[PDB]
């Protein structure tokens, strides 16, 4: 989900860019300005909702020890889905 | 004679080099003429053996 | 449980002593 | 003022210095030390190389990391010019030969190129421009070096009328032409009246050029504090050096006495004090080795 | 307490109690403490003045033949008045034994050298005169060891920073390497890491 | 108030040896400009001499200059004896550092340091 | 043109012998060191790419700076660069020579031997493998590969 | 008068008095490796603190690393699993292998026997791919730690290091057949450098400076640390102090690493690698992300680190090339307050003064060969 | 437990003293050396053709630093600073805020590669394998700052290198 400056510039997933009046945009000057294309904010938003049939529900980020400190979720709201605190899965009761 | 399985040896990399070109383009990119089994080959031309 | 272990009857025999195997001919004869 | 180029620091290699310079021909015997006194302070210098990268080398050592970025230019494409000038606040123009080559006669070095990077500068919003010329230039000289020099001053006048422009007489130190000259030379005594003046104080009078907001339209002169006759000082080059590639241009140059201009300012209105030859020949001559001072007029 | 614990040699602390009371009322003259660690290591714990006597004891002692001096060190400790914590290591192979000798200066009192007794203290106090200041009385050829040539200070002391106070670049203005005060492009970030939690009763200091 | 001194019992001694110091590195300097070929004169290399030892001259305590003349004839070892080189002796002369601002004003629109 | 062809066929032969007729001179200072040793031990060889080992300082074409720049060595570093004759070429091998490294924040530590003398090429590691220091070393023939020397010199 | 040769800038400097061919005076000017590592120590933590140790000789990794592991583990008052001890004492075999060939085969090289150094530099790579499968570095592992190694052993490791150990006495039989019955060799080394018994005592020399000398003394004998006292292994010793003997020595150790390296695999015992106090040494990472205990142990010990109790020890090891110290002292911190670092060639560049005199100027780089001198160690 | 090496006493029979006399007058060991030496040059030599031929490594190699991903593109690292706190060189910088989405995630992740040491305790430390030191060591520069990794660049060697680093990982973290 990169977009451009009026510049030309790239902004990272940040939000980075230099400003037009800003010198250090002689650094990429022959060169270039390298940024990573693939934004995790928007590929965490690509990942559906998954419906369990729990209260509470519990999220290691896949592959077991592969993953990360296993966690537990409280499903409780309806208004606002559980999300994961490290991996950005989120989770919603289906009742 | 060994001799004679030595030299048929460093005849048949040269036949399985696919004769004097390719070992001579293999000698002078690789400095190396031995033939191997064709293990693959990636999306860029890299061949593996 | 699986780790890295030396097999049953162990590993076989190391050399490790000086061995200098003493070849020539002797004084007498090399004049 | 942008919140990058407000400086920073005590003044020593790590710091901001604020200045973001552009130095055309900083792979002389001039940008050696314009880099080396810019690089010390913190600045961004922008080295545009004409030569091959390994003759930059010597550039590296100078500043912080990323403090000095090279890129390539030519002296008549004005779209490397507009790309090495459109993010400084000052541009340094030191391009210059002693000779006349096949793709460069004195004009392209002396009036076509600074006039280009003076009006791309100009049109590139750089405030401050600084153009080296020579003491002795003079529209009615005897050498096309002389002539080009004045009409390529006249011309960066007229296009950033806001350039400095400096006036050194013969700037001498240890990669100069002009004791080095002398000291393999091994042309003649006449009645030439030179002084010259030394490299660092040519430095430290650009550098604080830079940062005099008084010096902006000046015109400055650059001269060493000690008036020689030419025979006595090539005399006392070969008593120093302990002693017994030219053209005739260089010898109308030689043989070309070295103006007084009063009415220009020089280094002590920049506050630069010029240092004399005789603590600085030595220096210079040491090399050249396998005494009384010369006499000033 | 077997698997994970450090077994205790209460053999080796008995011993190395009884040679510490031994030292001790031999050489009183000098002796200031005498402790054991819990590991087992001796420490007799000297006035300056018996840096010689006390060392040429344990040398020559026909119960003690420190013959080996293994290391030579000062510790620097800026709470005390007398800063500098010289450490002497010291090895009998007769009696398969180690033993340290403890001492203490501050900035202008000068410690007898120990050359006359371990010839291997010659750099190593040497060491400790570049490093911490602590100069050495009658050494042979006393001078800086481990720092440049034109350094200024003595670097282990505690109150002298981790990045000095000059650092060098090449110039070539002057065509030399030279001496600048230190700017550095990161700072060395300070870490706090102590727990405000105490750690080890065993170790608590009575409050005031 | 009894140390223990280094060499001199009062502070006569202790001149008396400042004295003997400042006599070598005036008697070395010339050798000094010499094989180092420096660019400096001896006139000023004895200038800086003069200069460090009177940067130490408000010292009463007579350790602390046998400490400086324990110093001084270290450095002076290292000169005769050629183990520093040209840069180390050099260093004394801040060639390459620029001029500090000294008066209230230059330091204050320079930065924020006193 | 034809003195254009003319100066790049010279600017390849030129090019070709110093690149393949490299002579290190190698800067031992620490554990980079032992690393360099196994880049001309037998499994990496440098000599069979023209790469000798330990050049002599005066007829070296490369110094290698391999290992940790203390201040008290750095003239010796300098001195020794100014001696080597043209063209030298500096290869910066491991991270205290690189940026300081494990002892970047010290008092006694050049901070990059790039404070000191011009560098080519960058070796990271500590230490670099012998394989990663072949390939910097690999890298700086491709370097000289692509040199202009006379190209530059005919446009000037 | 007499001459004054300044030989400039491992790296060293020398300042050489010659009289003629002779040596009056050998004053060895060091520092030029000095990087002030013992005070970056004293910034950071215990586990921060190892890697230096690596850094220190740099051609005995895994040694420094159980000297420093040791010195720790002592203030700690815990004790490594037994696994844990003969991965030490495997490795600190297989280290004390490389030291001694780089030793031998660059004491040979600036003499002029260059070809063994080729031949055994190869052995030298198989035992860095040895330190790479068990670390992941060639040479700075930062494998032993305090509380055990980091990670257990790879499947497999043990078989190559058998086929290793199987093949490497006949490369040190032909090391042997090159330099030990050679006349040239013998020339430069029989009469040089000799060191009395009671003056490498004084002069506070280790190792096979002492061992050359007579001395029947090693630290894994006398003062026996992680397994040394279950295994087997004889003690080379000299007769006449020279360069000779001391490298009859060197070529003996690596036969006896050899023999201990064959009884650390076959005596390799099974279960855990780091000591099973969580307060000490990390969890697993299973663990670490299952259960709240690890994961805080875990959080603290990797920015904290463990406190140490206050408290000084003296603790040394038989290193390759000799007594390898570390003077380490606690504030009861996380981070150590002193650590003071004996290393061997210290004193043995001392005392180079003294075995250099009446000797030629080719014979001092011969004696620099015999004092296995790294200035890592040497500079700090 | 202890052994003479060079406490032989030479048998000073005719037959010994003459076979020292034939070794010295005859050069008996020189040729024994050369014998040696000559036996090296008829064996295959231990060089392999670097670049087409690579030295072998093992899983665990310490190599070129990667901030890695769950496998939905979301980056792991959640900017608990662990690793810079490990860090024995400082070489890592981390600064960090919460996203739009309010995700716990770094605005700097900065490794001087030219400061890093190599010794791999930002990966043991990391609670969530998002810092790992990968298997490149191929990757000299020509200029120092090159080796000055930021976030970006770090995020593109997990990229370009995941296919290899996730298999490594998966040979190797059942030992870790
Ligand atoms: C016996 C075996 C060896 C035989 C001799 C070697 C065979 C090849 C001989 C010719 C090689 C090419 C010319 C010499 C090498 C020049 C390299 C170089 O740096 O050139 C740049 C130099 C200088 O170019 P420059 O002017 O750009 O200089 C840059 C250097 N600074 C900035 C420091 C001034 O070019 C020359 O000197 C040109 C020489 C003539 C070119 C060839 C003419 C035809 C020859 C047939
Ligand atoms: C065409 C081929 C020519 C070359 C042929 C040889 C090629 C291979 C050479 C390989 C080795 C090269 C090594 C280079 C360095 C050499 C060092 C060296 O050897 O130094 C010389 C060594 C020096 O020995 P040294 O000094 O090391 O031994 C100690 C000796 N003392 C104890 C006395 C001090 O040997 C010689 O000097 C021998 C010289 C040659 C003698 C030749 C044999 C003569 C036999 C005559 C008959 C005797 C019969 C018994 C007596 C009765 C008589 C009636
Ligand atoms: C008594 C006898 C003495 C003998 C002395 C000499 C011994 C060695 C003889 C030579 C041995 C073989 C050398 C081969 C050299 C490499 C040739 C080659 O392939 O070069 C390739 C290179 C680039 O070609 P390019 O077109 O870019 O390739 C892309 C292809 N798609 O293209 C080039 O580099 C351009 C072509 C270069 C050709 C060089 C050939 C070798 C010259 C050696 C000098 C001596 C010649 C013999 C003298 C004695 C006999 C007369
Ligand atoms: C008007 C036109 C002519 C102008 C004047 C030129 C006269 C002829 C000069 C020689 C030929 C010019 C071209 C030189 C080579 C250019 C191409 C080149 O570099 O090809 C590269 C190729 C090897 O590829 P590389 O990149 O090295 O591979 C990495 C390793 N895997 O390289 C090779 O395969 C080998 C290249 C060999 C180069 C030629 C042989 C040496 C030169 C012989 C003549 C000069 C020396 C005379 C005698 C000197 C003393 C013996
Ligand atoms: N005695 C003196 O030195 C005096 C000099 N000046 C003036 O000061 C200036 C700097 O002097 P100095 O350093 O000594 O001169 P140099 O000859 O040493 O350097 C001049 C610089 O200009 C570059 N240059 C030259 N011609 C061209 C071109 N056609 N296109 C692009 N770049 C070019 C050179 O690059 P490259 O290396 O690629 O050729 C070099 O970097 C000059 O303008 C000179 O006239 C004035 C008074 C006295
Ligand atoms: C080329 C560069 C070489 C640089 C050489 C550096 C040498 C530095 C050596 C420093 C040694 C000292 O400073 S010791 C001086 C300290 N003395 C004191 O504090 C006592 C006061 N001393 C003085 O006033 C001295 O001027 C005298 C001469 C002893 C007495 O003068 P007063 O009487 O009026
Ligand atoms: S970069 Fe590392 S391995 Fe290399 S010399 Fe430095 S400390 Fe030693
Ligand atoms: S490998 Fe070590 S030095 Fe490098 S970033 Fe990781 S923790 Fe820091
Ligand atoms: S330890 Fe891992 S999750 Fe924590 S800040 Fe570092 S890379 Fe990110
Ligand atoms: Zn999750």
């Amino acid at each position: 989900g990169v977009r451009t400056s009026p510049t030309g510039e790239k902004v990272t997933h940040t939000g980075q860019v230099y400003d037009d009046e800003d010198y250090r945009r002689v650094r990429f000057v022959g060169r270039q300005k390298e940024v990573n294309e693939n934004f995790a904010i928007d590929l965490i938003a690509e990942q559906p909702v998954s419906q369990v049939g729990s209260r509470v529900i519990s999220c290691d980020g896949g592959g077991g020890a592969l993953g990360h400190p296993r966690v537990y979720i409280n499903l409780d709201k309806e208004t606002k889905t559980g999300t994961c605190g490290y991996c950005g899965l989120q989770f919603r009761q289906q009742h | 004679m060994e001799l004679l399985q030595v030299l048929k040896r460093g005849l048949q990399q040269v036949s399985g080099h696919g004769g004097l070109r390719g070992y001579l383009r293999v000698l002078f990119r690789a400095n190396d003429v031995r033939v191997g089994t064709l293990v693959g080959e990636d999306k860029y031309g890299n061949k593996y053996y | 449980v699986k780790q890295d272990m030396p097999p049953v009857g162990g590993y076989g025999p190391i050399d490790y002593k000086r061995n200098l195997p003493r070849r020539g001919l002797s004084g007498y004869s090399m004049f | 003022l942008h919140h990058a180029v407000i400086p920073h620091g005590k003044g020593g290699r790590s710091s901001v210095s604020g200045i973001v310079a552009t130095v055309f021909g900083a792979t002389g015997f001039l940008g050696r030390y314009l880099v080396n006194h810019l690089g010390r302070m913190g600045s961004q210098v922008i080295v545009p190389y004409r030569c091959e990268p390994y003759d930059t080398m010597h550039l590296r050592p100078m500043g912080d990391l990323g403090q000095i970025i090279f890129m390539d230019w030519n002296g008549r494409d004005k779209d490397s010019i507009r790309r090495a000038v459109e993010h400084s606040n000052v541009v340094i123009n030191l391009v210059g030969r002693e000779w006349e080559t096949k793709n460069f006669d004195f004009e392209d070095v002396f009036v076509k190129i600074p006039q280009a990077i003076a009006q791309v500068s100009k049109e590139a919003g750089v405030e401050k421009f600084i153009h080296i010329s020579h003491l002795n230039a003079d529209i009615k000289s005897s050498s096309k070096y002389l002539r080009n020099k004045a009409v390529g001053e006249k011309e960066v006048r007229e296009t950033f009328p806001e350039a400095t422009i400096i006036k050194p007489a013969d700037i001498f130190g240890r990669e100069d032409r002009f004791l080095n000259y002398f000291a393999n030379i091994r042309s003649l005594g006449k009645k030439t009246v030179k002084q010259p003046v030394y490299i660092v104080d040519v430095t430290k009078g650009i550098i604080n050029a830079i940062k005099d907001p008084d010096a902006r339209g000046k015109t400055f002169a650059f001269v060493g504090p000690n008036r020689y006759l030419l025979f006595d000082l090539v005399q006392y080059v070969f008593a120093v050096a302990h002693r017994p590639w030219t053209t005739r241009d260089k010898v109308e140059r030689i043989h070309t006495t070295d103006r007084t201009l009063p009415h220009l300012p020089g280094l002590e209105d920049l506050g630069v004090q010029a240092t004399p030859l005789e603590l600085k020949a030595i220096e210079v001559l040491r090399r050249h080795r396998t005494v009384q001072p010369a006499k000033t007029v | 307490t077997r698997p994970t614990v450090r077994p205790r040699n209460d053999v080796a602390h008995k011993q190395l109690s009884a040679f510490g009371e031994y030292v001790a009322e031999i050489l009183p003259k000098y002796v200031q403490q005498v402790q054991v660690s819990c590991f087992s290591e001796l420490e007799i714990c000297i006035h300056p003045d018996g840096v010689i006597p006390v060392l040429t004891f344990l040398r020559d002692h026909s119960n003690a033949q420190f013959k080996s001096l293994a290391d030579l060190t000062a510790v620097d400790i800026p709470t005390r008045q007398n800063r500098f914590e010289i450490v002497y290591n010291l090895l009998s192979l007769r009696f398969n034994s180690r033993i340290r000798v403890k001492t203490y200066t501050d900035e202008l009192t000068p410690v007898e050298s120990s050359v006359s007794v371990y010839k291997a203290a010659n750099w190593y106090e040497r060491e400790i005169w570049d490093m911490f200041g602590v100069f050495f009385a009658n050494h042979p050829d006393l001078r800086r060891i481990l720092t440049d040539y034109g350094f200024e200070g003595h670097p282990f002391r505690k109150d002298f920073p981790l990045s000095g106070y000059v650092e060098l670049r090449y110039d070539d203005e002057v065509k030399r390497v030279v001496a600048e005060p230190v700017e550095l492009a990161q700072e060395f970030r300070k870490f706090d890491l102590n727990s405000p939690w105490e750690a080890f009763p065993a170790y608590r200091q009575p409050p005031e | 108030t009894s140390v223990k001194p280094i060499f001199s019992r009062d502070m006569n001694e202790a001149k008396r040896r400042v004295r003997e110091l400042y006599r070598a590195w005036y008697r070395e300097v010339p050798n000094t400009v010499h094989l180092f070929q420096l660019d400096i004169s001896v006139k000023q290399g004895r200038d800086k001499v003069r200069e460090m030892f009177k940067k130490n001259a408000h010292v009463t305590d007579p350790r602390v200059v046998d400490l400086l003349v324990i110093k001084g004839k270290m450095e002076l070892e290292e000169t005769i004896n050629v183990w520093k080189q040209r840069t180390h002796v050099m260093r004394f002369f801040h060639e390459t550092e620029a001029p500090r601002p000294k008066d209230f004003l230059s330091k204050f629109y320079v930065g924020h340091d006193p | 043109s034809r003195g254009e062809y003319v100066v790049a066929k010279l600017d390849d032969l030129i090019n070709w012998a110093r690149r393949s007729s490299l002579w290190p001179m190698t800067f031992g200072l620490a554990c980079c060191a032992v690393e360099m040793m196994h880049m001309a031990a037998p499994r990496y060889d440098m000599d069979r790419f023209g790469v000798v080992f330990r050049a002599s300082p005066r007829q070296s074409d490369v110094m290698i700076v391999a290992g940790t720049l203390t201040n008290k060595m750095a003239p010796a570093l300098r001195k020794v660069y100014d001696q080597m004759p043209e063209p030298r070429y500096v290869v910066s091998m491991g991270s205290c020579a690189n940026g300081g490294g494990y002892y970047h924040y010290s008092y006694s530590v050049v901070r990059g031997c790039d404070r000191i003398v011009p560098v080519d090429i960058y070796v990271p590691g500590c230490p670099p493998t012998a394989e990663a220091l072949l390939y910097g070393i690999l890298q700086l023939q491709k370097k000289i590969k692509r040199e202009k020397r006379l190209r530059i010199w005919y446009r000037r | 008068s007499n001459l004054t040769l300044n030989f400039g800038p491992g790296v060293l400097r020398l300042v050489m008095e010659l009289s003629g061919e002779m040596v009056r005076k050998c004053d060895p000017h060091i520092g030029l490796l000095h990087r002030g590592t013992e005070k970056l120590i004293e910034y950071k933590t215990y586990l921060q603190a190892l890697p230096y140790f690596d850094r220190l000789d740099y051609v005995s990794m895994m040694c420094n690393e159980q000297a420093y592991s040791l010195a720790v583990e002592k203030l700690l008052n815990i004790q490594p699993p037994p696994r844990a001890q003969w991965i030490r004492v495997l490795f600190g075999e297989i280290t004390r292998l490389l030291n001694h060939i780089m030793a031998v085969t660059t004491h040979a090289l600036d003499i002029g026997a260059m070809t063994p150094f080729f031949w055994m530099f190869e052995e030298r790579e198989k035992m860095f791919e040895f330190y790479e499968r068990v670390s992941g570095a060639r040479m700075h592992a930062a494998y032993v730690r305090p509380g055990g190694v980091h990670q257990d052993l790879p499947l497999g490791l043990m078989d190559d290091i058998y086929e290793f150990s199987k093949n490497f006495s006949l490369r040190i039989d032909e090391l042997e057949e090159m330099l030990t019955n050679n006349r040239i060799w013998r020339n430069r080394t029989v009469d040089i450098g000799v060191v009395t018994a009671e003056d490498a005592l004084n002069y506070g020399f280790s190792g096979v400076m002492l061992r050359g000398s007579g001395i029947q003394w090693d630290l894994r004998k006398t003062q026996p640390y992680d397994v040394y006292d279950q295994v087997e292994f004889d003690v080379p010793i000299g007769s006449r102090g020279d360069c000779y003997d001391r490298y009859l020595c060197r070529v003996e150790e690596m036969r006896q690493s050899i023999r201990i390296i064959s009884q650390c695999l076959n005596k390799m015992p099974p279960g855990e690698i780091k000591v099973d106090d969580a307060k000490v040494s990390p969890p697993k990472r299973a663990e670490m992300k299952t259960s709240m205990e690890s994961l805080i142990h875990h959080f603290k010990l990797y920015t904290e680190g463990y406190q140490v109790p206050p408290g000084a020890t003296y603790t040394a090891i038989e290193a390759p090339k000799g007594e390898f110290g570390v003077y380490l002292v606690s504030d009861g911190s996380s981070r150590p307050y002193r650590c003071k670092i004996k290393a061997p060639g210290f004193a043995h560049l001392a005392g180079l003064d003294k075995m250099s005199k009446g000797h030629m100027l080719a014979d001092v780089v011969a004696i620099i060969g015999t004092q296995d001198i790294v200035f890592g160690e040497v500079d700090r | 437990t202890y052994k003479y090496v060079n406490l032989r006493e030479p048998s000073m029979d005719m037959k010994s003293v003459t076979d020292r006399a034939a070794q010295t007058l005859l050069w008996t060991e020189l040729i024994r050396g050369l014998g040696m030496t000559l036996s090296y040059l008829f064996r295959e030599p231990a060089t392999i053709n670097y670049p087409f031929e690579k030295g072998p490594l093992s899983p665990r190699f310490r190599g070129e630093h990667a901030l890695r991903r769950y496998p939905s593109g979301e980056e792991r690292c959640i900017a608990c600073k662990l690793c810079e706190a490990v860090c024995p060189a400082q070489a890592i910088t981390i600064e960090a805020e919460p996203r739009a989405d309010g995700s716990r995630r770094t605005t700097r992740y900065d490794i001087d590669m030219t400061k890093c040491i190599y010794c791999g305790f930002c990966q043991e430390a990391c609670p969530v394998d998002a810092i790992v030191e990968g298997p490149n060591f191929e990757f000299s520069t020509e200029t120092h700052e090159e080796l000055l990794y930021n976030k970006e660049k770090l995020l593109n060697n997990g990229d370009k290198w995941e296919a290899e680093i996730a298999a490594n990982i998966q040979a190797d973290y059942l030992y870790r």
